[PDB]
């Protein structure tokens, strides 16, 4: 059967080697911590339906979304967390650097 | 590894523009190899690829920009077309042929083959009415088993689920995809937008917005477009990028030329004025920066072939009418 | 005969008329005596074009002497109740049902020729018969004339009561006398 | 599971030969197809591989023969008949090698129509002819025992339906 | 009937007709009388030409024994609209409108064949009603006669008042006196 | 099978399968059996021209 | 010489010829010229091939007999032909 915007979410995060798993330890690499919150997922299925993409387009949409974010952490250091929300995917806000 | 900042100030060194495009392989190369060398991933999950996609009209830097990162690294390096490869049970070749020139370039070496990056260009030309050659080489994308025979015999096999592929090409006609998408319909007509003014920003720009929904109208398969989920644009060589590839690359022509001429204590002194003019001829037969070597080449030629006749030579004006052949650069003395 | 002409594309090669490969641009062609069967075709290429895309503006090319009533009105209707805008462009001439179509474009989009010539009347009808029909259709004529001057003065931005003065008697204006009493909005000299 | 009961049972413990079973999944083209051999294999006891159907032709053509499949078998099971002769296959792309509108035949589909009539014998069962390594030996290995998994879009399959 | 062409290219080969085969370099007829739908089709693949190569010249064939006056002047609007210089060839005649479009092609790239004939009038036209309405018709007429004038007095370079006296009437002007006269800027006689 | 002179296997391969089945037995295998399965699928393409040998 | 993985004619020699004329001397092989005819008779429209295989000794080598395995970076290597159909592409 064809994946929905559900479908979309729920392997966002539940396979073992899902996308957003790999992207976490990406950055676990670098040290910083990356969360997914369930609102981003929620609107990156939205993306992707529309772009008739599928799966694979959430890879796509996330790297754009994520390319400025891990352009200076790895020269920028102090970082602790980064927190993704819905308006990051949209471009019009950025990630939420945290210090600590 | 170098981080991202690093390997950008080296394109730049050998780059000129295409930000956007060097931040993208800048961070592209970085995880990809990240992933590479940390497979254990600290965990079990398996890291995935990321292809990348390069989007550009001709001469506009793709496989120096490619270069660059294989000259950075210790890896191999290998180049293709897609005009070339057919389907299978055809007179033309098949996608293995790929696979066949990167274990000779790897030394048959598994290892350094994994780590090494394949670059591919005229991705376009192939699209929907054909269609077979996509199909083909989509198996190559997201992993693979195939084998090569050795000593070019267990017939080594390389897996290339661990291989970057980078996939560029010059789309023509994007840029009016892009425009109904992101613009106005308004075609032909007295309210329509003609492009009469050769704007070498409005394709860079348009490009750049580029999105699934505009390959999937210029004929890509969408599983293709899937394969690649990294996308990079590139601008078109406009004059005063012409004018910055002969000084600001670090082996730029004018610096082989100038280290030539003062091996033999001779100056080589090119005029600001000349240089546009090069750059504007390379504009007029549209032979981009490749035709800037033989338009200074030219030049260069009858100077150097009577620089030696002569001694005491002290220096050389290259000028605006040596560009167009008129005159001849003075010597000093 | 109509020359045929040829879209090159990415995707393959595609043969097109010269009206029909402009229609693909959101570009229709008004021409000749207005009727019932050509107001139709204009009418179903609009709302071809909004169901391809209702958020871009449709351009109408309008040169004819004018003709049927309900045929114009079937065409001014159809503007309206699409949401994309239809810019009209007067080429040529635009006779009274034209020059009610030029004007009938969205604001701001109205243009002209610098070399157009367009003519306002009042309706022109006939009907022979009986007293009594005669007033039946005489109302109705008159009705009409009104209902047109009304929707001249909304576009134009004219009174009522100059509208019916200069659409009393024919009345000529230039493409930039259209601009002052406005008929259209700009003028389209060159290519910028 | 089917499949390992018929493994244990290979000494055909019973007044039968227990057939085999092959699977056609079909499935919209980005569903996870492909997704579902690969996570196949990591928990299988016995060889797997996969392969594509847009390679494979006809055989006495310069494409891909069908018998290659099993030569990729093979080097899963480090080149052990014994082993090979019980593996399971996934092939991919099978709806590309549908007759493409041309039911008359007015030349042969080698890389349609002549795929499907040479996987004939091999999906049944049939002793194939392998190259020694990759034809001075031809080992021989039946597939008689050896699952196959067909995979594919068939984009356009819904209108029929 | 139209002749059937086949051209070759890269992608294969294509049949076309003699008249879209030429359109494609950009050659456009304008063949018979001056009217809307004749018209139209010109402008449509003027328009079309721009938008396919806004910096390559179109050629026009102009043999015509004229025509309306507002059909033509869509024309002429068109050619000092778009950016591509418009050049104009005289084969056969050029009548009063025929010659109007003949001499409103780019300066410098005007051409006409040494046995082509060029003739130029003041417009024609008529109307029947009462003494208010035909004075709004003959008073228009007058106008568009000076707006006519005005224009061939530019492109051609000669006086307006020579142009007025020159229009009264009839006047026939052979390809060589055209070239005297600004209507055209040379003759082709041979290939080279 | 394929005609000879092509990569296709050959139609003498049957023969050495037979030898296998008798032990490599001349005399033998010139009185067993052979079976040939879908020999419909080598059937000529009749509609197809006579231009491109059929090996298959 | 063949394509690579050939065993019709060894691509090699070229190099090992080089070094005979120039008595096996590193100096003397890698200061002369090493001219390779018929390049357009090989080149692509196995042909695209064997410039690859050229291309492994061209740049990036060491590859000598006395095995010496000495560089050619210095070696010019000045490819001639005729380029059949070369005009017509221009
Ligand atoms: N920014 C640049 N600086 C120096 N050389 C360049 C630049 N861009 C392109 N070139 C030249 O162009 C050639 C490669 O062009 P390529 O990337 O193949 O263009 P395309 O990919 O658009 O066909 C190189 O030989 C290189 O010298
Ligand atoms: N049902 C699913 N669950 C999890 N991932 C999926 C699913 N369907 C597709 N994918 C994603 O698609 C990618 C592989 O697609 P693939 O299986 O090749 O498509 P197809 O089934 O059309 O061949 C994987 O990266 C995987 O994450
Ligand atoms: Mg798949």
């Amino acid at each position: 059967n064809e994946l929905s915007e559900e479908a979309l979410i729920q392997i966002l995060k539940e396979p073992k080697n899902a996308l957003t798993k790999q992207y976490q330890a990406l950055f676990n690499l670098e040290g910083v911590d990356l969360e997914f919150r369930d609102e981003a997922l929620d609107a990156i299925a939205k993306k992707a339906m529309a772009r008739k993409t599928g799966a694979r387009g959430l890879r796509s949409i996330v790297e754009a979304a994520l390319l400025d974010t891990m352009y200076d952490l790895p020269s920028m250091e102090d970082v602790e967390k980064v927190v993704i929300d819905e308006s990051v995917i949209d471009g019009q806000s950025e990630p939420l650097l945290i210090y600590g | 590894l170098p981080t991202p900042h690093e390997i950008r100030n080296h394109l730049d060194d050998y780059v000129i523009g295409q930000e956007q495009a060097k931040k993208v392989l800048a961070v592209a190369v970085y995880n990809h190899y990240k992933r590479l060398r940390n497979g254990d991933t600290s965990n079990g999950v398996e890291l995935g690829k990321s292809n990348i996609l390069l989007i550009g009209p001709t001469g506009s830097g793709k496989t120096l920009l490619a270069e660059t990162l294989a000259r950075l690294l210790d890896v191999p390096f290998t180049m293709a077309d897609a005009t070339t490869l057919t389907e299978a049970g055809y007179v033309g070749e098949d996608v293995e042929n790929i696979i066949q020139k990167l274990l000779q370039k790897s030394d048959y070496d598994v290892q350094k083959a994994q780590r090494g990056i394949v670059y591919i260009d005229e991705i376009d030309k192939i699209s929907r009415k054909g269609e077979g050659v996509q199909q083909a080489l989509l198996k190559l994308i997201e992993g693979t088993v195939a084998a090569v025979p050795p000593q070019g015999q267990e017939f080594l096999q390389v897996d290339t689920s661990k291989i970057l592929f980078i996939c560029g090409g010059a789309f023509a006609g994007l840029d009016k995809v892009i425009s109904h998408r992101v613009e106005t319909g308004s075609g032909i007509g007295f309210g329509a937008t003609v492009k009469a003014k050769s704007d070498k920003a409005s394709e860079g720009e348009l490009l750049a917005q580029v999105e699934p929904e505009d390959l999937i109208k210029f004929g890509l398969i969408p599983e293709f477009i899937g394969r690649l989920p990294v996308v990079a644009t590139l601008n078109e060589l406009s004059e005063e990028a012409l004018i910055q590839i002969l000084k600001e690359p670090k082996n730029a022509l004018t610096k082989q030329y100038q280290a030539l001429f003062n091996l033999e204590g001779v100056d080589l002194e090119f005029r600001d004025e000349a240089l546009d003019a090069i750059a504007k001829k390379a504009m007029a037969r549209k032979t981009g920066a490749r035709g800037l070597r033989s338009i200074v080449e030219a030049a260069l030629l009858d100077t150097m072939y009577d620089l030696p006749s002569m001694e005491d030579v002290e220096k050389v004006v290259i000028d605006e009418s040596v560009i167009d052949g008129q005159s001849e650069p003075l010597l000093i003395y | 005969l109509v020359p045929m002409v040829i879209e090159q594309t990415s995707r393959g090669e595609r043969s097109f008329d010269i009206y029909s490969r402009l229609l693909k641009e959101r570009v229709i062609f008004l021409t000749g005596q207005v009727e019932d069967h050509m107001a139709n075709l204009i009418v179903a290429q609009m709302l071809f074009l909004e169901a391809e895309n209702p958020e871009k503006d449709i351009y109408l090319y309008i040169n004819s002497p004018g003709g049927v009533i309900t045929a114009g009105m079937s065409i001014y209707d159809t503007m309206q109740f699409i949401k994309p805008d239809v810019s009209t462009i007067c080429m040529g001439q635009a006779a009274s049902m034209g020059a009610f179509l030029l004007t009938a474009g969205a604001k701001g989009k109205r243009f002209c020729l610098p070399n157009s010539r367009v003519m306002i009347h009042q309706p022109l009808g006939g009907y022979q018969g009986q007293a009594t029909d005669i007033e039946i259709h005489a109302r109705e004529i008159l009705k009409v004339k009104g209902r047109m001057n009304e929707l001249m003065a909304l576009h134009t931005g004219q009174s009522l009561e100059q509208i019916e003065r200069d659409t009393e008697r024919d009345r000529f204006l230039s493409a930039p006398e259209a601009v002052e009493y406005g008929l259209v909005d700009s003028i389209l000299t060159h290519r910028n | 599971y089917n499949h390992y009961k018929r493994l244990r049972n290979g000494d055909t413990s019973n007044g039968v030969e227990l057939g085999k079973s092959n699977i056609l999944l079909i499935g919209p083209t980005g569903s996870g197809k492909t997704l579902l051999a690969e996570t196949l294999a990591r928990l299988l006891d016995v060889p797997f591989t996969m392969a594509d159907a847009t390679t494979l032709t006809e055989a006495g053509y310069v494409g891909e023969d069908v018998e290659n499949i099993i030569q990729k078998l093979l080097q899963k099971s480090d080149y052990d008949v014994q082993k090979a002769q019980r593996g399971i296959v996934y092939i991919d792309e099978i709806d590309k090698i549908s007759r493409k509108s041309d039911n008359p035949s007015i030349t042969r589909d080698v890389s349609g129509e002549g795929v499907q009539q040479a996987l004939l014998k091999l999906i049944e069962g049939t002793v194939a002819a392998v190259p020694p390594q990759g034809q001075q030996e031809f080992l021989q290995v039946d597939t008689s025992k050896i699952l196959f998994i067909c995979g594919g879009a068939f984009a356009g399959l819904d209108k029929v339906i």
